[PDB]
RNA sequence: AAAUAUGUAAGAAGUCCUUGUUACUUAAUUGAACGUGGACAUUUGAAUGAAGAGCUUUUAGUGGGCCAUUUUUGGUAAGC
RNA sequence: GGAAUACUGCCAGCUGGGACUGAGGACUGCGACGUAAGUCAAGGAUGCUGGCAUAAUGGUUAUAUGCCGCCCGUCUUGAAA
RNA sequence: GAAAUUGUUGAAAGGGAAGGGCAUUUGAUCAGAC
């Protein structure tokens, strides 16, 4: 028959890695915590004590509660037509600070800094971020660069 | 053929000329619509509209709220305006001088305004009145106090009052209600 | 009540657009452009005229 | 009070002076289409007789037709046709060409008939099918007081100034052409060109990117 | 009589009639599921506050 | 359609760590300026690491050959893809114009070997500058010298349905 | 180790500064959470669009499906 | 070395022929030409003329011709069956 | 004193069904308007 668990089809999924295997490094355990902070959920075989359902993996949550060992996260999960909130407990072996967050803080600090700067004299200093635009204009000359004249090759079978 | 990107056809979904057929109501939608109209005052649209809500959407403001209302920071000289029904709270042994204007006001709220003082007003002497409703305050009773809302959304884990006509033991209180028999909701 | 086009009618083209008479009085849709005598280097012509 | 010479004397004044500023800023724009007009022209020249090629700035505005119908397109494309409000057959909209609008061009291709449009194709669409978003309604253009009302904030005040901030893609563009109403154009008038539409233009057929060629085309829709 | 045993056909679609948007954001979110430890203490922290700036603003 | 002969130069994007490219040329047969830089970038592709996104055109400029009116005599390399493998092939046509002996081979590919427009790669088109110099015989036939020959059974295409004499094909 | 798909973020519920509470925590007014006071407003924090947005009650029919390109399993195959 | 023509594109360049439509119903608005008066092709047709004033037009109905049109209701993935 | 169904008279059409739709010719009949 059928045959639905916990770990079913987790196969590569908790698959350790490739010349990582072994005791965890340190650095996983000094790290700290807040309410609020931003994470995603990548697990950890070794670790079988607290650890997610295969439904989180990598996917980004927040933390809402914190415990000796482990970490409450909060995530969103369709089901339906909706978002039911999901809560759940994970040891900080399976949990990392997520980093997409991180790059807009540092935006911040150079948005209020140029802002800040800017009004000094007023230049309307653009704070916005804008797409890739179209290139403009150039003038490509062929001093030592002149054009080689390329055709289409005939056919071998180089077997 | 056109690719809708919303439902055709809609209706706004709003209740505009309400379905009473009472004669009297009417008039004093009339004299609103022409006010909203022409006043260019967010007053009388908010009344114009409260005219056009259901009785549920009218629940019972009581003198109460009212004493409550006038207690507030520089309110107790506004004028009070209730699209709606006021009735009378026995609860309270005292009570201020201040106008109020109604729809409909109970004989014990009729009474009670009138022996402290005040005078109970109609909707069309609050317009020549307050024509801009100036120095006004709207006062809405509590929509959520039905006994219907209370079963409102009934499931497990919600505590949401069941549909039942004779309570008491052995009514809807036994497996399923308990861990000692069976599950708990 | 009714659409009338400008591109034609000149009295609405008028209406929507105060330079049009000066367009048309100077004739500024056939106007000329000065002559000038550049001419290509000769690495740009055996380019063109390369196999 | 007779008020029948007062303010209607008043009223012309303001009139007046109106065309009066209307005039200078299509005069304005005028030798401001000539010159850079002209620039690339001479620029081509001296890059030539230098020894040296001349790369023109990529273009910055593209208009879009809509080529297919309304029935079985999946999910992705129907979605981006609706943000660029092409919802029927046959219907115009200016997008400003960048990389995050590019991706967009992309997944309808096979849908869309798009190229550069010239001052000549852009300046007739406006005339002659241009209708503004009044209040949520689809409104003739027909005066300049109508665009003044309602584009006057960003310093538009005529039908000749709303081109000149599509064509070049001004501060004020995006506010411009969503105030311009997606255009209604019929089928070409001398014909599709192809006896196949639903191939690539490079492949003899309709849809994709023609560069210049959707002048002619839309010319012929117009 | 055999029939179809299971499809995911026009599940998706009816998914986005009245769809799947994102519920809502509210401030304060609840407390439930919180370490009791921190919570008794914030009781006791959030009284103290609140009668510390009820004496200043009396 | 009929063909017209661009030059299109392309170079790889510039950048900090490697500017000013190598600017590689390229002669196109094609009927219009999209399809001229389309087949740039498809062969470019074939012989370098770049492509459409990580290069750009630099020109474009359309060749018409110096004689227009001078009948010539090409020789041509082409390769093609038959429905089991690529063939390689070389022909000869005779005309008046570099552009015109191209729309005589894709035509003459299409009914000789059912070689449509994308299955076919022109390798190079150069002339015969020496008589002789022939070596496929439909065209070394129209050498010789005072050549000469008449149009027998002459057809005439009659405006009205109906001819009142029996026609004749006398030339 | 792709492609196509898939989670999160792109602000005012933000950022920065000072210090009040506590029965938790720390060697330690050390921290944790919540607040008091002050500063930063229309390029206020990518694109495009928005046809109004968010919410509730109740109730119908349906709960035998089938076909096409692409992916795919059993079968020699099949209008399986 | 000097021109022309082709091709492509532009003109708020001029002009001839045909077809469909005439919604709206005092003025207001925007314009154009004029020193002014005023005029206009400017927020939707008017002027002149002819025949008939009757079954002539038109309606109905029967037939003829051209083209098209499978039997309804029901169960059903699927009905002219 | 209905319909199905039938007789008589009158009119019309009919080369292996009939009935229907758009459009008009033809025949019969007819309202309005003056």
């Amino acid at each position: 028959g059928k045959s639905h668990g916990y770990r079913s089809r987790t196969r590569y999924m908790f698959q350790r890695d490739f010349r990582k295997h072994g005791a965890v490094h340190l650095s996983t355990y000094l790290k700290v915590y807040k309410v609020g902070d931003i994470v995603d959920i990548k697990a950890n075989g070794s670790i079988q004590k607290g650890m997610p359902h295969k439904f989180y993996q990598g996917k980004t949550g927040v933390v809402y509660n914190v415990t000796k060992s482990s970490v409450g996260v909060i995530i969103n999960k369709m089901v339906g037509n909706r978002y039911l909130e999901k809560r759940l407990n994970l040891r900080v072996e399976h949990i990392k600070h997520s980093k997409c967050r991180q790059e807009f803080l540092e935006r911040v600090k150079a948005n209020a800094a140029k802002r800040a700067e800017a009004k000094a004299q007023g230049v309307a200093v653009q704070l916005k971020r804008q797409p890739a635009q179209p290139r403009e204009s150039r003038i490509v000359s062929t001093e030592g660069n002149v054009p080689q004249t390329l055709a289409p090759v005939p056919y071998e079978t180089f077997i | 053929g056109i690719d809708h990107t919303s439902k055709q056809h809609k209706r706004s979904g709003h209740r505009t000329a309400p379905k009473s057929d009472n004669v009297y109501l009417k008039l004093l939608v009339k004299l609103y619509t022409f006010l909203a109209r022409r006043t260019d005052a967010p007053f009388n649209k908010v009344v114009l509209k409260a005219l056009f809500l259901s009785k549920i959407n009218r629940p019972p403001v009581s003198v109460s709220r009212i004493a409550r209302a006038l207690k507030q920071e520089g309110a107790a000289n506004k004028t009070v305006v209730v699209v709606g029904t006021v009735t009378d709270d026995a609860r309270i042994f005292e009570f201020p001088k201040t106008t109020v204007a109604a729809l409909r006001f109970t004989a014990g709220a009729r009474a009670k305004i009138v022996k402290a003082g005040g005078e109970c007003i109609t909707l069309d002497q609050l317009a020549v009145r307050a024509p801009k409703g100036q120095n006004t305050l709207i006062l809405r009773g509590p929509r959520n106090s039905r006994e219907a809302v209370r079963h409102f959304g009934m499931g497990p884990h919600k505590g949401k009052a069941p549909r039942i006509l004779s309570t008491g033991r052995k009514f809807e209180r036994a497996r399923g209600r308990r861990r000692s028999k069976g599950f708990k909701v | 009540v009714l659409k009338k086009n400008p591109l034609k009618n000149k009295q609405v083209l008028l209406r929507l657009n105060p330079y049009a008479k000066v367009f048309a009085a100077e004739k500024l849709g056939s106007k000329k452009a000065e002559k000038t005598g550049t001419k290509p280097a000769a690495v740009f012509t055996e380019t063109l005229k390369h196999d | 009070a007779e008020q029948v010479a007062a303010e209607r004397a008043a009223r012309k004044a303001a009139n007046k002076e109106k065309r009066a500023i209307i005039l200078e800023r299509n005069a304005a724009y005028q030798k401001e289409y000539e010159t850079a007009e002209r620039n690339i022209i001479q620029a081509k020249r001296d890059a030539k007789a230098a020894g040296s090629y001349y790369v023109e700035a990529q273009h910055k505005l593209v208009f879009v037709v809509r080529i297919k119908g309304i029935n079985k397109i999946p999910p992705k494309p129907r979605k981006v046709l609706q943000l660029l409000r092409l919802t029927r057959i046959n219907s115009g909209t200016f997008v400003k060409v960048t990389k995050a609008t590019l991706e967009l061009l992309k997944l309808i291709e096979p849908y869309v008939a798009y190229g550069y449009p010239s001052y000549s194709t852009i300046r007739q669409l406006v005339y002659k099918r241009g209708f503004g978003k009044i209040n949520k309604q689809r409104v003739p253009l027909s005066d300049n007081a109508i665009i003044e009302a309602n584009l006057g904030k960003y310093g538009i005040l005529s039908i000749d100034d709303l081109i000149h901030e599509i064509i070049t893609v001004g501060p004020h563009f995006k506010q411009a052409n969503n105030f311009l109403w997606p255009f209604k154009l019929s089928n070409p008038s001398g014909g599709w060109g192809v006896p196949r539409k639903f191939k690539h233009f490079i492949q003899g057929g309709s849809f994709g990117n023609r560069e210049e060629f959707i002048n002619k085309l839309v010319k012929s829709m117009n | 009589a055999k029939s179809k045993n299971h499809t995911a056909h026009n599940q998706t679609r009816k998914a986005h009639r009245n769809g799947i948007k994102k519920p809502k954001t509210y401030k304060y979110p609840s407390l439930k599921g919180v370490d009791p430890k921190f919570r008794r203490n914030h009781k006791h922290a959030l009284h103290g506050t609140a009668k510390a700036l009820a004496a200043a603003k009396k | 359609a009929h063909f017209k002969e661009y030059q299109v130069i392309g170079r790889r994007l510039p950048t900090e760590s490697v500017p000013e490219p190598k600017l590689f040329r390229m002669r196109i047969f094609a009927s219009n300026e999209v399809i001229a830089k389309s087949r740039y970038w498809y062969f470019l592709q074939k012989l370098h690491k770049v492509k459409k996104a990580s290069g750009e055109i630099v020109s474009i400029n359309q060749i018409n050959e110096a004689h227009p009116t001078k009948v010539k005599n090409f020789g041509v390399w082409v390769r093609y893809d038959s429905r089991s493998g690529t063939h390689n092939m070389y022909k000869e046509i005779r005309d008046v114009s570099r552009v015109a002996a191209v729309e005589t081979l894709y035509q003459d590919m299409a009914a000789r070997h059912r070689a449509r427009f994308r299955s076919i790669h022109i390798l190079k088109v150069a002339e015969i500058e020496k008589t002789a110099d022939v070596k496929r015989q439909y065209v070394k036939q129209f050498l010789t010298k005072d050549l000469k020959f008449p149009l027998p059974h002459r057809v005439q295409k009659s405006t009205k349905t109906f001819s009142y004499k029996r026609p004749s094909t006398f030339y």
